[PDB]
């Protein structure tokens, strides 16, 4: 039976990242832009039903919903080479072209207004899924749709699929109401998501500039990096392995505490394909060392020198021709060298899984690696978000447009509760970085 | 004849006798399935209890 | 050896309402039907048909205090030159491996549901 | 002995459907429009004696009687390329060229007026039949002739041929379009009454469903009558597949019906066809498409309150079908619970594999039709009853019924028809329920 995962693409950025994700999956599976398996890819051993739906014509259709409140972007997706790849019936676009206005409260009110239309799609995809594992929502916490509508969708998914995993790809901002949107989105990630993978545009831009030599990286290049990351995270889904073949197992390994569900991502190498890295056989140890280098994490978490932040858990998925004995030797050397600081209240989880890449996607590198890490320095991100929220609230900045929205029409208590939840989240992340975390909630 | 004698009592009695014979034959079919992976007896079970008219009776007779 | 984890994971997902039953009520035909359904709904349906036609369900010894999870086993029959390749010792090794790895998969499912 | 079926084509719609039926049968048997067997069709393996008559000139003539109270359709048949295929002596035209005027009461009075001529024709065909199986009346339940004259003919056939089956294909008017006949709900209720009390099987043809199919599946914007009649002819051809291709079991419609209809009153069958469109289709893909609402040819209301279910399903799969794929399709349908069945009985789902006509071009290596008895037809009967109640409570469009003898004094036959149609809706819902056995 398939193990379906529904991809929710929220707002302009979320929809563009979802489109590039589906393009990357198609390229990895040898599926044409219309979803048809390429002749060289007809005999693949991959289970496409997990992330794609299969049409009656052997077309692979993404279980992807592209939602925009403005027609330009939705039409651009339906005008993309993947228009025949995607089910047109899985794209909802609000006829009320007023959008969320980069306002979380407006995005929430829009999610409430389009709840039925969205949940009909979600239920259709769940029934078209033999063993739907969960939904991954790709949205920004700072926008209107990704924050407000994202919070609405997180709530509705938690209510409708209380046994299904909720993963988020939460885009942190680099809009005077951005702190309000961010606080509301952090509240919804904390309360209605099982796991939030933080995608920091500042760190992604830094990587694109320093390693791809892209001056002023465009959103297209950022979304290509995002889709590459999503492909590396889904590689164990797309290629059947012996262990950790489901998102539930991934979440349970990375996110042991449901409220402490902010996940950091890491990728290596983070270099443009034009960076022909000289004739160095990437070893398990060199791979792990590059992934362990803070400059290769695509999320800007503060290196607070006062707080001894630590990794809660790390999974390194190394894709390509990897010797498991070299993986074991690299893990052993990493342990001996204490190259990573782990949570003191739990065992140091540093795993390395060797997997094969999709045969349909060209890999210039015989070995690549993604790290997914739960690391206490994410609390520095939560502290930064709280400081931005407090900076706006203390100035009543950009609250006039929130007061127009129902969540803020009477008061800003939903913003204040989100700020409280995010402060508690930061403090809980710090305790989870501490040996007393086991006693923190006791 | 004897069946003719009762307009509806006979119909009820015949239906009951038919049901008992059907349960018998169905049990024999299941025995043949358990003795021969007999796709025919598996098909008979799946047909005869698809909407669950016989399904519960077949379960009870198995019990 | 459960090399394709997706087929087995989905088969166990579908079987849990079955495999949760006590092992004393398991009969081979139901489990082979469920295996066929799991194969066709999974990528295991694309395994070579010669493999499938010899891919059998083996029921373990039924003892009370057990459920279908503990009594279900897969089996692979052999004939011809293939049977010269796979002797009784190979099959007993495969069986011990199965009985360990199935229990590991059970525990993994248990913790995932936990 | 052959098991002949006489096709009775009533009024404009019935006559047009009969003409397209004869065209389809001719095309399936390789018979020219003049009724002569084409040279290329001499070696067919089909048993024609069941549905066609053989003329003395080696011409195969449909066992079809075209009866109309309005000249347009009968003249269209006699002016069609197939005019020479049919026996002109098998065309009855009411000398009262007034038709039923979309009035059930007028159609009934016309059936009364042509009673003797009609039963004389039926008896002539019965004596010209070695083992006549029965009559199929093609009429509309909402019109005047098909409703009124259809009810009259159903009554007279039931009285004259009490051992012969009388099946009707009753076309219900489009529910989604404003009927030009304000009394159409009355006509529909009267026809439903006659189907319920005096017909063994009423095939409901909902113009609303035909429009829905034309838009959703054939991509026909505003389907023309020609396209609707082409779909009807496709269905009628599919209905004869068990007669036309010799099998080992269920080679006759009588046997099919007896296997499909455990409840004599629950004789309303829904149709489904695939492909409906302007890759080797597997049995499992066929059954999935048939289970797809876009391939069901019956407009049943999705009442959320009544958990409607199928009483019986027959899937006729035409073409090159692997029985192992049929078995896999049955297994997949069972595992997926692709059909909801009546709770008071076992789900009767049969699948017949048949060959296509060698004379008819099939674009699809495999096609499938679903015929389903499904309680959501009650939603149609309830709708018809509600429309009747809406007119009768308002006495709307009653002046023409009061002009007709059946409605001249009162509308009690309409009110009984509305009651029967309400009971039909409620009984179909019960048949979706485990208590169906106690519903009546």
């Amino acid at each position: 039976m398939p193990r379906e995962i529904i991809t929710l693409q929220l707002g302009q950025c979320g929809n563009q990242i979802g489109f590039e994700f589906w393009k990357q999956l198609c390229a990895e599976h040898g599926i044409s832009p219309e979803g048809i398996v390429e002749e060289f890819a007809t005999e693949g051993t991959d289970r496409k039903d997990v992330f794609f739906y299969q049409a009656d014509d052997e077309h692979y259709i993404p279980r992807a919903v592209l939602l925009d409140l403005e027609p330009r972007v939705i039409h651009s997706i339906l005008n993309s080479p993947y228009a025949k790849l995607y089910n047109p019936e899985n794209i909802y676009l609000s006829e009320h072209g007023g959008g969320a206005g980069n306002n979380w409260a407006s995005g929430f009110s829009q999610g409430e207004k389009i709840h039925e239309d969205i949940f009909d799609i979600i239920d259709r995809e769940a029934d078209g899924s033999d063993s739907l594992e969960g939904f991954v929502l790709c949205h920004s916490i700072a926008g209107g749709t990704g924050s407000g509508l994202g919070s609405y969708l997180l709530e509705r998914l938690n209510d409708r699929y209380p046994k299904k995993l909720v993963q988020t790809y939460s885009v942190f901002p680099n809009v005077v109401v951005q702190p309000y949107n961010s606080l509301l989105t952090l509240k919804r990630l904390t309360q209605n998501a099982d796991c939030v993978v933080v995608l920091d545009n500042t760190a992604l831009n830094r990587i694109a500039t320093d390693r791809l030599h892209i001056q002023n990286p465009s959103f297209s290049q950022i979304n290509q990096l995002v889709s590459t990351i999503m492909s590396a995270s889904t590689t164990t889904l797309r290629y059947p392995g012996y262990m950790n073949n489901d998102l539930i197992g991934l979440i349970a390994s990375l996110i042991p505490t449901p409220r402490l569900h902010f996940l950091m991502t890491g990728y290596t190498p983070l270099t443009t394909d034009q960076s022909v890295a000289s004739v160095r056989k990437t070893t398990v140890l060199d791979v792990m060392r590059r992934l362990l280098q803070p400059k290769n994490v695509m999320v800007s978490t503060g290196r607070d020198r006062q707080t001894n932040h630590c990794y809660i858990a790390i999974l390194n998925i190394i894709q390509g021709e990897v010797d498991p004995t070299q993986v074991h030797k690299s893990l052993q050397r990493i342990r001996e060298r204490k190259l990573a600081n782990f949570i003191p209240w739990g065992p140091a989880s540093i795993q390395v899984a060797l997997s094969r890449k999709s045969p349909y996607l060209p890999s210039a590198h015989r070995v690549s690696g993604l790290m997914m890490a739960n690391h206490t320095s994410i609390s520095s991100l939560f502290e930064s978000s709280c400081q931005q929220y407090d900076k706006l609230r203390k100035r009543e900045a950009f609250l006039e447009q929130f007061r127009k929205e129902d969540i803020f029409k009477e008061n800003f208590d939903e913003l204040d509760r989100s700020r409280e939840v995010v402060q508690e989240l930061i403090d809980e992340y710090h305790a989870a970085t501490r040996p007393d975390y086991i006693s923190w909630g006791t | 004849p004897q069946l003719a004698s009762s307009f509806e009592a006979t119909i009820t009695k015949f239906d009951k006798n038919f049901s008992a014979h059907l349960l018998d034959l169905l049990a024999r079919l299941s025995i043949y399935s358990t003795s021969d992976c007999e796709h025919g007896m598996a098909s008979v079970i799946s047909r005869l209890d698809f909407n669950g008219f016989y399904t519960e009776r077949l379960e009870r007779l198995s019990a | 050896l459960l090399g394709q984890g997706d087929f087995i994971r989905h088969l166990m997902d579908l079987l849990k309402p079955e495999l949760v039953r006590p092992a004393t009520t398991l009969y081979q035909h139901n489990l082979t039907g469920i295996l066929e359904t799991a194969v066709r709904a999974t990528n295991a349906q694309f395994d070579s048909p010669e493999i499938l036609k010899r891919l059998d369900v083996r029921l373990l010894e039924v003892s009370p205090g057990d459920t279908g999870w503990d009594v279900f086993s897969l089996d692979y029959h052999v004939d011809g030159p293939i049977a010269t390749v796979f002797t009784r010792e190979c099959m007993s090794h495969y069986l011990r491996a199965f009985n360990f790895l199935w229990r590991a998969k059970r525990v993994e499912y248990i913790l995932t549901d936990i």
